[PDB]
């Protein structure tokens, strides 16, 4: 579909947020995520002309900078079935998300985002739009069963060890 | 509506989101009977909760399921919270939402426990764990300001600019009350008096709240009080003796500033959230030099807030302006957070709920509360 | 009315054709919150422009989306100029035509991209993308002279005779008052000073703007600064840490005489001037040397004008009357020059209108502007 | 004489030893508190280097860390009417003492000297150097007779207890 | 023969010219009493350096008098080069030229007192100070490639090529060892292993060294922690007390390569040292990226040599061959340059000699020395 397509590597770096920040009690993954890919996509400026027109009009529709216009895509995603042209467009972008050159660092980006911020904590019900994002990142679809996570309770090997400060006030 | 915060160490703090107040304290202590048992009517029960353990300490080995901040008998623990649903507060905890403290860097098991019995042994519908130091900013109407909580087993500093904290400055140190009481009892002896465990402990406890102060100038108190008797005090013991206590009463929270009174390397009160700004954002400080909100039972004491004050002042640039915060309800900021925490409907998606839980298991507090 | 955007590397200056200086000056940032949480209600703006970002510094990572005179975050560049017309200058564009600036020797996609966001995102009624050099010259009321134009980003000098422009006598120097920014924190660190963060990084901005100043010969002012301590100047950082600096003052500007500090091969800007000068014909060179007009914020160091003055007249022939021109409204001189431009009734055909850009589409903009 | 010389703050704080050392068998207060002084007296980098040199050299002289060096300026100093020069500049000394930004935690540090290690036992008969350094942080030279002492034996309030401190005894 | 001293900010490595190993290897130390001794004869010695404080920690408070590579106390490192020079190699420092490391962008008064001590309090009869990195490819033996050193206080990168340093490109990065043993016991607290306190750094350092590792995919790390507990070890402490320690063991030098998880913006090594060769000129790219040099003992990390080949190719183009290389002697690699340089016949008029320091002070070594 796009052939000559070409993308600056590592101009998606400076837009993942602090590991911390994920965890903020009111951070957006969803928005955060798609503004990285949405970065990535960014066709490199030696593509010619009519490839970065073509493709632009792609990415801008299906990640759109306005939030307005992501909740809009967001909604007539939820009801897919009646919009074979955003399957379609989905289809397109998905592959080539897929044959993105800077793919694996990517996929880590959004394994970080699923780990940190709680990107895929819907796994199944994950929308269609960033599901085919993640699907294009992780091709098996493993990221629809949500990130393994520590449990630390109950654990084999934990048991009440007692520091220098914690034999001051001991209690038994 | 919801019930909201407390793991405190040494009191339980238990009511209604959106009231100003807890509805029920009552002390974190659960005590068994030792040496009794003859007469058939000189009590059934082998535990007391709370108030009425209290009163019975004279036959009770009573003891806190909460030590630093840390839960460490869970069968006491579950005790207390039954207590505080069933008996204090009057209510069916399956019915009610239910918001709980922690201090941060606490084991992570334990706030999974917390938040398994919660749902597995009390049912509650959805349940949440904050950050006490949070809870006393959101008390203090602030969104800025570094907030130093001491309770009964922990002192910690979360500095947060504009609801934003810094994680990597969070101070804690395990010296708050449960040492000063401990040193005190240690410093009474020199002056005659022993006070052995438990229920000794807590008439100690009583005397400290009632006679300890910190000293502006230390050095100058402590000369004070050694060529004169101004500085005396006197206290009436449970069986009608009377204690005079000199300078033992401010050398017990002389502690705070000077840890190495109990043997401790740590720096003091003042120094740690000295430290824990000069770790913040240089473009922060200012703001955090101001907006010093106090917290928590130990950060009554009688000058406490003006030698941090001094305290601060000092170790500080002199353009800095050094303001403490020292609201009157500081014992009871950390609820009065929590009540408005949990009345906030922006709030309402942060709860927990069953569904969450069994879906993910305990581990979920992680990935959903600070 | 027109708009008038000189969209700097480091500054947007933004306001009305016809006003005297723009309207809206603010940091050319954008700032996105790095620490965590924690409040509920106080996180949910992501991302903050201009000198809102710059007062939040502290909790931010702040980025600018143009570098050298380049835009390279389109979507931060977008928000920008959304912020300057709907926050700032309080417009609705598609009622406005706007001129806006670039840098000569640009990359041609920076003008196409800018064109296509114009009119396709802010639907503008028409644009015009004018060189910052001939803007500053138009602010000179000359028509014939070498601007040097130096800001945040690049350093660029267009020579201009009779209002002909020299395009093989434009040069251009990547070095700029960031690359000064970035050394002063280098060699500050020489003093135990260490300034990593961005938000340190607009700190040490602010110091070099006022501490800052060319020698007027580097090798005596070395040796003044090595015997003495008479050019020492003390700033108060913001957490009232007071430093102080030497020859770190002139030593950064220096740089730009002497790019081999920062392991540039370039020649300095005096040199840079000559060269531009010398690659025009021999019978303009004389006007060009009585007619060096400064603009931009790096051209308003102290005693830069003079250390020009006198490097120009080391290297021409000692005939030649050289004069700078360095007005004391030089950092707004790229505007004031587009703001009379775009007011000239001899300038409205000269617009790109939006049935132009539909016929032809982004590429006219190469066509009908320089 | 030092113009322009300047501090670290709060440079000194980590010299302090811990209370409990204070009251060691064989604590050397007046060495250790000399150090505390020495770190506070150490110029600040800020500080022009000529003056750095010249100041740094002064404590060299009267504040040196060497051992042998202190006992021999001990023993120098008391004869300090036979060295006119030593005794003038411990005045240069103790004058940069008390214009020190932090001479209140310095006198501060000085009185905890005092009370728990005994740097002041031996009153109006101390060294001249130690005396003029404490000079430079007590202006009016009271803790030449300061350290009051608390005592407990025939103190009021002295009593017996029992029953709510154990040990009872109702048998008397 | 000359005496080389790399005094580290953890471990001081010195020996004798022209060895392949230091004589003695010790920690960077100086311990004084906390508690009351309290026999006769026992504690008349007021501080511990090195090895005898490391016995000796559980009564000592341990210092460093070297923090991120600086010197912060002066009278704590005369001691150390005391007990290098007489207890250690048991030398008359009056009879050995020294030579003397430090990190590159280091204050300058770092320097100058150093020469300072060294020829007024020692009477060496010269020195030098150079740069680690240098020393380290020195020790390699390669003449071209970019030196990542990181040691306890400091990670820096130097790119070299043909001999010739690039100084503008010059990376330093204050995160390194004891950055990584402040975040392990922040991150020990979440199981119960409460250290928080100043006593078991030394310890809880020792668990660093023994377990951490490098996870060449985190995620899959994080995943395999949280699934099989066949990451999990343990680790036995003084008391005889076990700790076990699961995913730790790969997030402590995680924060290497993600400076967050300690709140610093800085990218993680592996993007500086990109960002070092980015610096360079295009020419030389090829050959730095070829001959990474790892040096340091936070190089030791098991699996960090495999990650940073793993990330700068992919930060690299495609065709460039990234090749890191770690000697099993990288621990040491500094001091062996040191060794190699001093020894060789050419050096031997580099030295700073006693009558050029006295004819033109402690400044002499910024004009000897890079
Ligand atoms: N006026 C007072 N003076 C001294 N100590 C007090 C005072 N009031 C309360 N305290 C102490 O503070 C502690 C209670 O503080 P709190 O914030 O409830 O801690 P927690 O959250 O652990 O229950 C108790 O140990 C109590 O002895
Ligand atoms: N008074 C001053 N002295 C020295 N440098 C200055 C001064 N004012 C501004 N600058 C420098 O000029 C730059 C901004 O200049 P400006 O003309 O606004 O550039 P731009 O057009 O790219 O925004 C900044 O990087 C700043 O460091
Ligand atoms: N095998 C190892 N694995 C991980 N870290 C190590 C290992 N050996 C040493 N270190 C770390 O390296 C640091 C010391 O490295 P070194 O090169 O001596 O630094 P410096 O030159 O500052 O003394 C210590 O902080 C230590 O924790
Ligand atoms: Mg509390
Ligand atoms: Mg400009
Ligand atoms: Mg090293």
């Amino acid at each position: 579909p796009f052939s000559g397509l070409k993308f600056k590597q590592n101009s998606f770096l400076s837009t993942v947020p602090s590991v911390t920040n994920m965890h903020s009690m009111h951070f957006d993954a969803r928005e955060t995520f798609l503004g990285v890919i949405r970065k990535a996509l960014e066709p490199d400026t030696s593509t010619p002309f009519p490839v970065r027109r073509a493709f632009d009009g792609l990415r801008a529709e299906i990640l759109p900078n306005d939030t307005i216009k992501s909740a809009a895509l967001k909604a007539q995603c939820s009801d897919i079935d009646k919009h074979p042209e955003l399957k379609a467009k989905m289809e397109t972008l998905k592959e080539v998300i897929t044959h993105h050159p800077q793919k694996e660092k990517l996929a880590e980006i959004a394994l970080q985002f699923a780990r940190e911020a709680g990107l895929t904590r819907l796994k199944g019900e994950t929308d269609y739009v960033l599901s085919n994002v993640l699907d294009g990142l992780i091709g098996d679809g493993s990221w629809r069963a949500g990130p393994a996570y520590e449990s630390y309770l109950n654990k084999p090997g934990v048991d009440r060890v007692i520091t220098t400060v914690d034999g001051l006030h001991m209690q038994r | 509506t919801a019930l909201v915060c407390d793991n405190g160490s040494g009191l339980v703090k238990a009511g209604f989101a959106g009231d100003d107040a807890p509805r029920a304290v009552f002390p974190s202590i659960v005590g068994r009977p030792r040496h009794q048992g003859v007469m058939v009517g000189m009590g059934q029960k082998d535990s007391y909760v709370g108030d009425e353990a209290q009163s019975k300490r004279g036959i009770l080995t009573l003891k806190y399921p909460i030590e630093h901040g840390i839960i460490t008998n869970w069968d006491d623990m579950e005790k207390i919270w039954h207590h505080t649903f069933y008996n204090e507060l009057r209510v069916a905890p399956e019915e009610h939402p239910t918001l709980l403290t922690e201090a941060p860097l606490n084991p992570k098991a334990n706030r999974e426990k917390m938040t398994q019995i919660m749902f597995e042994t009390f049912n509650v519908p959805a349940m949440y764990v904050a950050i006490q130091a949070v809870l006393s900013l959101y008390a203090s109407g602030r969104t800025t300001g570094i907030v130093l909580d001491s309770g009964d087993g922990v002192t910690h500093n979360v500095p947060i600019y504009e609801g934003y904290a810094l994680p990597h400055a969070i101070m804690r140190l395990d010296l708050a009350g449960r040492d000063l009481t401990d040193y005190l009892m240690k410093i009474l002896t020199e002056r005659g008096y022993s006070f052995v465990t438990t229920a000794e402990r807590e008439i100690v406890r009583d005397i400290k709240e009632k006679l300890c102060y910190v000293a502006l100038d230390f050095e100058n108190e402590m000369a004070t009080a050694a060529s004169s008797s101004s500085l005396e005090k006197s206290y009436e013991l449970p069986d009608g003796q009377v204690i005079t206590i000199g300078n033992e009463r401010f050398r017990c929270p002389e502690t705070l500033f000077q840890p190495s009174f109990i043997g401790m390397e740590s720096a003091g009160i003042h120094e740690t959230t000295y430290n824990s700004i000069m770790k913040c954002d240089i473009d922060i400080r200012k703001d955090l030099y101001a907006n010093n909100v106090m917290s928590g039972g130990t950060t009554m004491y009688p000058g406490i807030a003006d030698r941090m004050q001094k305290e601060i002042t000092a170790l500080a640039p002199s353009t800095m302006k050094i303001k403490i915060i020292a609201p009157p309800e500081r014992k009871y900021s950390v609820w009065i957070g929590g009540s408005i925490l949990a009345s906030l409907s922006t709030f309402q998606q942060m709860w927990i709920t069953k569904q969450e839980y069994d879906e993910a298991g305990p581990s979920i507090v992680h990935r959903k509360c600070f």
